[PDB]
């Protein structure tokens, strides 16, 4: 049911970072297009494009961070501990959520909530 | 109530329910897509209609006009 | 290569309609025009397939779809007219009162 | 090559439909798109549909759009907006649609690569179908009113709805 | 020759009666002699009569609707499933019309064309149910849609009604174009549009590696159009705005009949056709999204109409779970859910229309209703508890099946989502009961008593909601019959 | 005992009264309507019982055909 | 009783679901352009996930997919 | 199988008594306060005496269910439901029938403002709770336990003393409904194995240790909320304090017992 792969933990982390950056770029593009432009920018085109690209880059950066740290900690847990379960990956989800989303949110309760939420998701998986 | 009769309908319920528990579960296993449903006559409408219009101008083999 | 070229023509018309929806957030008249462009592209798809497949069904449906396009444009432009009449303007900020 | 010319004209005219600042100009470019479409239809041998696209799309629908848009007298301030900030979202949506949807026929309908040999001699001619050829018009008319008449009548109902709605929504009798 | 048309006697009658009413209305509405009388109620009564006669003709001629099936085969297909679906559609249309007379006379909505457009849309939905080809399906859908566009904008001087119409026409036309594109792709890939031909071509292969991307994307685009029509998330946001901005009788009519017609279409297209697991996954994900979004957004609402719109979105999520699981019991449960939701929606909109005589708008406007009209507050409370799915009310069936399928298809995330969304729904449904029974506002709104039509309809739907589970056998048997008739 | 006629008559009478109450009218405002409602309720309940029997009869044959079609697989 | 259990219970649950319902209601912005954009996005998502997910599995995983979706809730 | 009992006083009539009282009270004008009071009181007292008689004819030697009677639901007879009591449920029926007249008597002085709705709500509660205690079927136990939520919600919200009754009623309803949904999940889990929800059969089927563990957890979810067990007990103080006096009496004296009855009746055996 799972024997179609070649694996490689470093490859896993790199590819996770790349996939996270792609998803974050798309997500930032969507977010930037949904919003309105400031009234003082209605008659000028360039800064709107600049703000959209900045949102793209910021969201690509943060989502790449989550998508890399998640798999990295997951593999660094199932390698040193040398076991396969949902416990490995729940720790990774928690650390990714806490670290990145609390760095962005600048609050510890948000970090704890994000880490707990990311674990229950990866736990279900 | 009468203890003898009360304890006897109690046996009929179980004996009848342990051996009656098989019928309904067979309906739940009935396929929603029957075997060869497209074989059923309702689904072969074109096979019976199209021969009736096979000589209609607009769908004839071109050689039919040369020989008729 | 004929069939791929005829199909990509209609396809560019359809993608142009999609882009017109995407690029016209303050201009809902052009949004209606983009929807017509998509309908034209679908109509062309039916006609090309009819020839390629040597089958008449694509042609009957193309005519009926033209009828639908006509009725759609008539009713849509009536709704545009009454919206404009109520507001005195066609700007999108005056058709955003229903929300939540 | 000829399909390249017509497709290029259609591409530019459609971009003008969706990007012209003045809506009257958009209606006029739309009319150019329908002319190019009619040209393609003539290439397909469908002269009835080629003419009907002129009669209905340009002669009736575009005229309706032009009458309405011209009397609106839209000011550009009411519908202006910069589109430079949409280039990325159009890039992803366009590309995904481009990669999927311009090439959807390729696996099912594989093109015949034109070779350095005259394949025209392998065209087989059946004269039996050429004794009494049918126009596009009469082939369509053989079917609309007899074998598929119900759809014809439902379309009539659709037109009746259009008439009623046009009256009820806009009529102000003097 | 004449006897062939026995298969379309119901439709012929209703179309002819609609023409008669159009002529009657236009001739006498313009009459100086009669001083331009309003004819909305007169034409409404005559059209209710016409709908009931159509129902009689259809129900009493069940075998005759299948006469000359080979001659009619390339136009439509009538069977037991279409029989019962059309009967239910006519019953819903009759109820909706009966709920409109107080609106006609007290608001003074004098336009009789409203009734004519409703009747023509009913004709369109009748043809939708019996459609057996992509072309016929599209044409009937378009007729129905154009009628709705016009009636959504019927208050043509209202900002709200004109906004509703504009949003509806634009988003409806967009979705229809997407669906038509899907139809064109399927035709180009298979050379067929008749449902039988599509079934034969597509069966036995699904995705056998060499899958027709043309067939796969045609199905996807058609599914997108269908999901727009059933107001499934993420193709839903037209529905709350249109429901709120349209005249309330329009909102009541849109909440019921199109769902019946389009679900008949969806069953006969997908269930009877064949791409397979992909499409059931489509409806699975859209069901989950619809349940979650409907619950949360409904919890946000302060106005009655918007609350009911989001409630309907959540319930179509619950219903589509049945389509997703792909079993005879799944189809049966979908039909049971549609029937019960329709009856509950009719009850709720009868109350809403009764309260519109005093311009009910906010949930808080219901304050002290248990004092100013006790039996009305109880009736509305029964509807809310039924919406929440509290047993033994009729609404409990949909919840029971949702969890039955969650443990039948083997889906525990779905069960978790159902539990959470059911609790959220119960909260925002009992908030209304709290407003009518527990609150003590400083200013009360006194409501005018409802007319006889709405009181009778409310009385019957309230007995059904309370007492259905005492005698549910006829619905169960008829829905099992219909589910089976799709394939045999 | 508890026949469909009696249940239907009681439901029809209840329907008329509930309708009167909803309109804030006295329970027995138009009594001939209560009689009409009892009659209609009795008729509707009896017809529903008969229709239920007929529905079960048709479902039986239809399930029989489904079972035969399924059993054709193992031939 | 009135502390952690209330926060990890009715008090906290009511707060978060109120904020979430708040956020979801704002999606219904009243702008017809948002509603069309949503339909286009849903159509694009349909094509992307359900047909163009053949060679993506080499670089992606389902875990990361659902994680990034949930993580989006904690933005700004 | 019709399991009709031979004894004259049976369970169905005791179910029907407060139902008939409620229907009669539906149609009596609120001006006739004395008539409403007396009719409600007398219906409740007759139900209490009926339950006392049921005690009299109890047979204290059998392990079986006594006074077992059956009620058909569909002519197909696949789903048919049974009522019966034993030595674990008898006194709870008696306690319910005894407490309800007490509730009508506590609000005697304020009945002019309470109205017939107060008595009707308490009679409906009585009917539902007696049903719950008398059910030999998991599914019907479910259906009739959830039903009491509606009249209890009304009782707390309408006749509670102060505005905190709003929050109290919301919390009562939502906690109890969450637990009930968990036990619905357990019921369906059981039905998939057995094809039935009849208690007598489930007492004679064998469940795997694994699926026993998981079904027991699902039952515990409902019952621990009902008992209440910590930490899902916090709804109880709010609800039992904000309710009117008779509402508190019914909540503490009967409704609390339903979780322990569920443990005794389904989970332990
Ligand atoms: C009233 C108002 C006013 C406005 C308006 O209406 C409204 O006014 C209306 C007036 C309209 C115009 C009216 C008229 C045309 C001409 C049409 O253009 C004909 C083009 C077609 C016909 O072209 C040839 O057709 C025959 C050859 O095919 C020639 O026959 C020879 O060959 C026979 C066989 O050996 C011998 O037996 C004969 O003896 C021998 O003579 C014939 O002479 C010649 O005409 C199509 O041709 C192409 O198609 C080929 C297939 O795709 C392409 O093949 C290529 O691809 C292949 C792979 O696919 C490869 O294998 C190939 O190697 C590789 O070459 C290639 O590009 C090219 O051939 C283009 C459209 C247009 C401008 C309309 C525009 C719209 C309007 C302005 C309307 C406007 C809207
Ligand atoms: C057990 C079910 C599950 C839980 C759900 C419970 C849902 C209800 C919540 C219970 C809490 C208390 C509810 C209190 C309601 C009782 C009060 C009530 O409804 O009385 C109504 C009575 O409402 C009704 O009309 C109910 C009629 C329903 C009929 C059902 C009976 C069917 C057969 C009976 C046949 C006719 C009568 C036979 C004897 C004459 C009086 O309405 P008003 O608005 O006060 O005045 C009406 C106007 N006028 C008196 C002048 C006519
Ligand atoms: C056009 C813009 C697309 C993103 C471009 C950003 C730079 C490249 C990032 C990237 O790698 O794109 C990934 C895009 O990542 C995603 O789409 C995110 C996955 C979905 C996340 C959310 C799931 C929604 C359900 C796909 O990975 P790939 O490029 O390695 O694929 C190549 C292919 O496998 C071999 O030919
Ligand atoms: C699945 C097994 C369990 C997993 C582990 C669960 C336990 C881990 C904790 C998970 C929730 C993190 C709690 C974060 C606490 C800080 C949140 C906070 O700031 O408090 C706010 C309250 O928010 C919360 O506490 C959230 C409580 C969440 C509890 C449950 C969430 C919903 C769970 C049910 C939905 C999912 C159900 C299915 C799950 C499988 C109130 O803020 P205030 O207005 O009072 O301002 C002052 C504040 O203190 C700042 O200084
Ligand atoms: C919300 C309920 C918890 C999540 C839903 C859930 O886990 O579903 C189970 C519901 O049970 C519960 O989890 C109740 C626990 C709720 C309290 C925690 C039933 O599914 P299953 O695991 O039994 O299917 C496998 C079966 O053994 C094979 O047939
Ligand atoms: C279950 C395990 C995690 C518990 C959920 C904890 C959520 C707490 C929280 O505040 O997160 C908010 C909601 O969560 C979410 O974004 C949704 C998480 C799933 C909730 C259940 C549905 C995000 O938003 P926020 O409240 O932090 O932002 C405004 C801050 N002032
Ligand atoms: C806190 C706990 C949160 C846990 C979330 C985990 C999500 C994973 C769900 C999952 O496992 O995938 C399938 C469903 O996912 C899905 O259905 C996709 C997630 C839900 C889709 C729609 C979500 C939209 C929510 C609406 C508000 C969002 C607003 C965003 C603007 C379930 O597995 P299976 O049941 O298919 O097994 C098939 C066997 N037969
Ligand atoms: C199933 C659960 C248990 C249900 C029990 C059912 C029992 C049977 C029903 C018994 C009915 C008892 C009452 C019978 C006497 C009333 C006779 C009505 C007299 C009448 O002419 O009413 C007219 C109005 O039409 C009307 O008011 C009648 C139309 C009202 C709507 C009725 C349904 C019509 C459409 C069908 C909808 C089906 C929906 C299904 C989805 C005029 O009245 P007026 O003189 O007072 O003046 C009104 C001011 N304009
Ligand atoms: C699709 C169709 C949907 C219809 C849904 C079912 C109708 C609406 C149900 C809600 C109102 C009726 C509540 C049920 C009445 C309660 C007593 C039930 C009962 O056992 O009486 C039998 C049914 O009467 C009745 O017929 C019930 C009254 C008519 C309603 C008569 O007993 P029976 O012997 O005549 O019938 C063969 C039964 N063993
Ligand atoms: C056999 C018992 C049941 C028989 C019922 C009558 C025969 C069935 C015929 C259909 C009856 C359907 C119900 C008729 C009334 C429907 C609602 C009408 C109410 C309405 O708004 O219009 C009223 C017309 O009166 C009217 O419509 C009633 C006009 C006269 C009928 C009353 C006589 C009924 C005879 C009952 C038995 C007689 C025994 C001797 C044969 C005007 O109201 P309004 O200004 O006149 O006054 C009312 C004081 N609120
Ligand atoms: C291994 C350890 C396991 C431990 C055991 C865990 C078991 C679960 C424990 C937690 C139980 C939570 C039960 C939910 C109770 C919520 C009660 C809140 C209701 C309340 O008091 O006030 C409302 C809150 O506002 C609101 O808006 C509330 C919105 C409704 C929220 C209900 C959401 C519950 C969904 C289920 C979540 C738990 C999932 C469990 C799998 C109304 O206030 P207002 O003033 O704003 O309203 C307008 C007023 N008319
Ligand atoms: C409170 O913070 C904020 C957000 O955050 C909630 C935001 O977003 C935005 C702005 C950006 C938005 C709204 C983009 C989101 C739009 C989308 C995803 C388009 C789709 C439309 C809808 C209604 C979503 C429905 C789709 C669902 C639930 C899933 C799709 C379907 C299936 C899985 C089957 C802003 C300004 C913001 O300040």
């Amino acid at each position: 049911r799972y024997l179609e792969e070649e694996d490689g933990p470093l490859m896993k982390t790199i590819k996770g970072s790349i996939t996270g950056f792609g998803a974050g770029t798309i997500y930032g593009t969507i977010l930037a297009t949904w919003k309105d432009v400031p009234r003082v920018e209605r008659n000028v085109a360039l800064p709107g494009l600049i703000r959209t690209l900045k949102m793209m880059g910021t969201h690509g950066l943060t989502f790449a961070a989550i998508g890399g740290v998640y798999i990295g900690v997951e593999q660094l847990v199932q390698n040193f501990r040398s076991k396969r379960d949902f416990y490995n990956g729940a720790i990774g989800g928690f650390v990714a959520g806490a670290s990145v989303l609390g760095y962005r949110a600048r609050s510890i309760p948000t970090a704890i909530a994000a880490g707990a939420t990311l674990a229950v998701t990866s736990a279900l998986i | 109530e009468n203890p003898e009769e009360r304890d006897r309908k109690a046996r009929e319920h179980i004996y009848e329910m342990h051996e009656r528990c098989k019928k309904i579960k067979e309906m739940w296993a009935l396929p929603i897509r029957p075997y060869g449903f497209w074989t059923f006559e309702r689904h072969n409408a074109q096979l019976r209609w199209d021969p009736q219009i096979s000589q209609v101008a607009g769908r004839r083999d071109p050689y039919d006009d040369l020989l008729e | 290569m004929d069939l791929i070229k005829y199909f990509t023509f209609s396809m560019i018309i359809f993608i142009l309609g999609i882009w017109g929806i995407l690029l016209n957030r303050r201009n809902i008249l052009i949004m209606l025009m983009s929807i017509e462009l998509m309908l034209l592209a679908v109509n062309l798809n039916f006609l090309v397939f009819s020839v390629s497949l040597d089958d008449m069904m694509g042609q009957v449906f193309a005519l009926l779809v033209l009828t639908v396009a006509a009725a759609e444009s008539a009713i849509g432009l009536a709704i545009f007219v009454i919206t404009f009449r109520v507001r005195g303007t066609i700007a999108v900020e005056f058709i955003n009162s229903i929300q939540g | 090559m000829i399909l390249s010319v017509l497709s290029s004209l259609a591409l530019v005219s459609g971009l003008m439909v969706v990007r012209a600042k003045n809506p009257v100009h958009s209606v006029l470019f739309f009319i150019l798109v329908f002319c190019d479409t009619s040209g393609l239809l003539l290439l397909l041998g469908l002269d009835f549909f080629a003419m009907i696209f002129l009669v209905v799309y340009i002669g009736a629908i575009a005229v309706l759009f032009l009458f309405v848009v011209m009397m609106f007298h839209i000011q550009i301030a009411e519908i202006h907006e910069e589109v430079l900030r949409y280039l990325p979202v159009s890039g992803i949506i366009g590309l995904i649609f481009w990669w999927e949807m311009f090439f959807i026929l390729d696996n099912e309908s594989i093109p015949l690569l034109p070779t350095q040999r005259n394949t025209t001699s392998l065209r087989y001619t059946v004269y039996a179908g050429k004794v009494r050829s049918w126009t596009n018009l009469e082939t369509l008319g053989n079917l609309l009113y007899t074998y598929y008449f119900v759809w014809f009548l439902v379309s009539s109902l659709i037109l009746l709805v259009a008439m009623i709605g046009a009256i009820v929504l806009t009529m102000h009798r003097t | 020759m004449f006897n062939l048309f026995l298969a379309v006697f119901p439709e012929i009658f209703i179309i002819n009666a609609t023409f008669i009413l159009l002529i009657h209305g236009v001739v006498f509405s313009t009459s100086k002699k009669y001083d331009y009388p309003p004819l909305a109620s007169n034409v409404g009564w005559l059209g209710l009569l016409s709908v009931l006669i159509t129902l009689l003709l259809l129900a009493a001629g069940a075998p005759l609707l299948t006469i000359a099936h080979l001659f009619w085969n390339n136009l439509f297909r009538r069977d037991n499933f279409t029989y019962f679906c059309q009967i239910f559609l006519l019953l819903s249309t009759a109820g909706t019309i009966s709920m409109c007379f107080d609106f006609f006379d007290q608001e003074r909505f004098d336009a009789f064309e409203f009734i004519v457009l409703i009747l023509l849309s009913t004709c369109g939905m009748l043809f939708m149910i019996s459609a057996y080809d992509l072309i016929a399906m599209y044409l009937a859908i378009e007729l129905q849609s154009l009628c709705f566009y016009v009636i959504a904008a019927s208050k043509r001087k209202s900002e709200f009604s004109t906004e509703a119409g504009l949003k509806y026409l634009i988003l409806g036309a967009f979705s229809s174009g997407i669906l038509l594109f899907g139809c064109s792709m399927i035709y180009g890939s298979t050379g067929a549009t008749h449902f039988d031909q599509l079934a034969k071509i597509l069966t036995g292969y699904e995705i056998t590696g060499a899958r027709s991307s043309g067939i796969f994307m045609g199905i996807l685009f058609i599914a997108v159009g269908f999901l727009f029509k059933i107001t499934a998330v993420p193709f839903h946001m037209w529905a709350p705005d249109i429901y709120e901005g349209s005249p309330t009788p329009v909102t009541a009519f849109l909440s019921i009949a199109p769902k019946i017609s389009i679900f008949a279409n969806i069953l006969r297209v997908f269930i009877y056709g064949s791409y397979g697991a992909t499409l059931q996954q489509i409806f699975f994900f859209c069901s989950i999204a619809s349940m979650i979004l409907g619950a949360l957004a409904a919890m946000a609402q302060t106005k009655v109409k918007r609350l009911l719109a989001y409630s309907s979105i959540g319930h179509v999520g619950y219903i589509c779970i049945g389509f997703s699981c792909g079993t005879i019991e799944g189809i049966q449960s979908l039909l049971i859910g549609i029937f019960i939701y329709a009856l509950m929606t009719m009850d709720a909109f009868a109350i809403v229309l009764a309260l519109r005589q005093t311009r009910v708008k906010y949930i808080a406007d219901l304050g002290a209703l248990a004092k100013t009209n006790p039996i009305l507050a109880i009736t509305f409370s029964i509807t809310m508890f039924s919406y929440a799915g509290i047993p033994p009310l009729a609404g409990f069936c949909s919840k029971f099946y949702l969890f039955f399928a969650a443990l039948g298809c083997g889906a525990y995330f779905l069960a978790l989502v159902g539990v959470v969304t059911s609790v959220i729904g119960c909260f925002y449904y009992i908030r209304l009961v709290k407003r009518m029974f527990f609150d003590t506002p400083r200013t009360w709104i006194l409501y005018e008593p409802m007319d006889r039509n709405k009181s009778l309809l409310l009385a019957m739907t309230s007995f059904f909601i309370t007492l259905f589970l005492l005698y549910p056998s006829p619905l169960f048997s008829v829905t099992h019959q219909m589910a089976l008739s799709l394939y045999l | 005992p508890i026949s469909a006629t009696m249940v239907g008559a009681l439901l029809g009478l209840g329907t008329q009264m509930y309708s009167n109450a909803l309109r804030k009218l006295p329970y027995m405002r138009h009594p001939w309507e209560h009689v009409v409602g009892m009659g209609l309720g009795a008729v509707f309940a009896n017809q529903l019982v008969k229709w239920d029997v007929k529905l079960k009869e048709d479902l039986d044959v239809m399930l029989a055909k489904a079972r035969a079609a399924n059993e054709r697989r193992y031939f | 009783d009135k502390g952690a259990i209330e926060i990890l219970g009715p008090y906290g649950i009511s707060y978060t679901f109120r904020r979430l319902a708040e956020r979801i209601s704002q999606l219904q912005s009243g702008f017809v352009y948002h509603y069309a954009f949503a339909m286009l996005l849903g159509l694009t998502l349909f094509v992307t996930f359900f047909c163009m997910w053949d060679s993506l599995s080499s670089w992606v995983d389902n875990r990361l997919s659902f994680i990034l979706i949930v993580s989006s809730f904690y933005t700004k | 199988l019709e399991h009709f009992c031979e004894c004259y006083f049976n369970l169905s009539g005791l179910i029907l008594c407060p139902v008939l009282g409620s229907i009669i009270l539906l149609f009596i004008p609120n001006s006739r306060i004395r008539l409403i009071r007396l009719i409600g009181l007398c219906a409740s007292l007759i139900t209490f005496l009926y339950s006392l008689v049921l005690w009299i004819q109890f047979d204290s030697s059998t392990a079986k269910f006594q006074f077992v009677e059956s009620l058909r639901w569909l002519p197909y007879e696949n789903i048919n439901f049974y009522l019966g009591i034993d030595g674990i449920s008898l006194f709870f029926v008696i306690l319910t029938t005894f407490l309800i007249p007490i509730c009508i008597l506590v609000g005697w002085s304020g009945m002019r403002s309470y109205g017939k709705e107060y008595i009707i709500a308490f009679l409906i509660c009585e009917f539902l709770m007696i049903a719950v205690f008398c059910m030999l079927d998991l599914l019907l136990f479910y259906v009739f336990f959830e039903s009491v939520l509606i009249p209890m919600f009304i009782i707390i919200g309408v006749w509670g003393s102060r505005q905190r009754k709003i929050k109290a009623a919301y919390q009562f309803f939502l906690y109890t409904l969450l637990g009930s949904l968990f036990m619905l999940l357990a019921i369906l889990l059981i039905l998939f194995q057995t094809g039935t929800t009849d208690l007598q059969i489930l007492l004679t089927t064998e469940f795997s240790e694994r699926r026993q563990i998981f079904l027991w957890i699902a039952f515990f979810a409902s019952f621990a909320v009902k008992v209440p067990m910590v930490p899902v007990h916090i709804w109880l103080p709010e609800a039992h304090v904000e309710a009117p006096t008779a509402g508190s009496v019914i909540l503490a004296g009967i409704l609390l017992k339903f979780g322990t009855y569920g443990f005794l009746r389904f989970s332990i055996p």
